[PDB]
């Protein structure tokens, strides 16, 4: 209360979400536990030159495949108002 | 009648302090007072996963 003057402090719901400090919880834990087991740590990240090669040989195959996806995505939004969907007749 | 020595010793600078300033300087114990987050309520439970792979 007191918004707006000098006398502005934090309101009572401020300070009770400031009380719970989540001590001892970890509720994403099992995400972590699940994400090591691919073992991306123990086989590239670890050593320089294949976290190097990670990184060009990930950028690589990932930029190729992310143009893939859209340019799909593009096809579907625009079918049937593409030069390629739409085969010219010529006039007789 | 005090030797000037005396007298000019009392005005040093060190002497005058404003009235009141023992009682409203503020004398922090600690850069994070009570109730706020710090690293003792951040630290992960003991039984938690590696974080460096991810
Ligand atoms: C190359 C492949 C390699 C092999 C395969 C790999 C496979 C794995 C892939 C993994 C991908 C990542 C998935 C997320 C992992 C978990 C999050 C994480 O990073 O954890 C670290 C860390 C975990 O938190 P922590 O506090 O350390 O946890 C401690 C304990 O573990 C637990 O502590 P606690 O239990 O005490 O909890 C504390 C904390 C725990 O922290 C959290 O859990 C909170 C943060 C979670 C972030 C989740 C990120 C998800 C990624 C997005 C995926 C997008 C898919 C889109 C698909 C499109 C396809 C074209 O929670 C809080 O503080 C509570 C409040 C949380 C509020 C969060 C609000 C999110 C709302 C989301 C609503 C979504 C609605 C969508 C509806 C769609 C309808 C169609 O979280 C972060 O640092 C993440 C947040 C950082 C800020 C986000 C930046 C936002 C700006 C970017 C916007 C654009 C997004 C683009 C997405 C790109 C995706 C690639
Ligand atoms: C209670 C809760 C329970 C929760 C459960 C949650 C479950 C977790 C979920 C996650 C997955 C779990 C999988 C469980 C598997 C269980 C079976 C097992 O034992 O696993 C074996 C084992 C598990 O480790 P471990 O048994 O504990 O042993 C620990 C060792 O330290 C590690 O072993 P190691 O390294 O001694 O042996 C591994 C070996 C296994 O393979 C072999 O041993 C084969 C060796 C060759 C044999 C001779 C073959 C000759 C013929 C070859 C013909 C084919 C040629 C062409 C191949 C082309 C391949 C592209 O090689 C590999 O796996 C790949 C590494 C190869 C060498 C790497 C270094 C070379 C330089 C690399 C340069 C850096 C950049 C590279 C590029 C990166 C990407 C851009 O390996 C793995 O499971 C790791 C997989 C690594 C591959 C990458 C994974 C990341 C991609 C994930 C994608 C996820 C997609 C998600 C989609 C979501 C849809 C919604």
């Amino acid at each position: 209360s007191g918004f707006g003057t000098s006398y502005a402090h934090d309101p009572k719901w401020i300070e009770d979400w400031m009380a719970r400090k989540r001590v001892g919880v970890d509720r994403m834990d099992w995400f972590f536990r699940a994400f090591n087991r691919l073992r991306l740590y123990e086989l590239f990240f670890k050593s320089t030159p294949r976290f190097y090669a990670f990184m060009v040989i990930g950028g690589l195959l990932g930029s190729y495949y992310w143009s893939r996806f859209w340019e799909q995505y593009w096809i579907r939004v625009n079918k049937g108002r593409l030069y390629k969907d739409v085969p010219y007749v010529y006039p007789p | 009648g005090e030797p000037a020595i005396q007298s000019i010793a009392r005005f040093n600078p060190d002497n005058f302090r404003p009235v009141g300033y023992a009682e409203n300087i503020p004398c922090p114990d600690t850069c994070v007072p009570e109730g706020h987050l710090d690293f003792r309520h951040t630290r992960l439970p003991t039984w938690h996963a590696d974080r460096r792979p991810f």
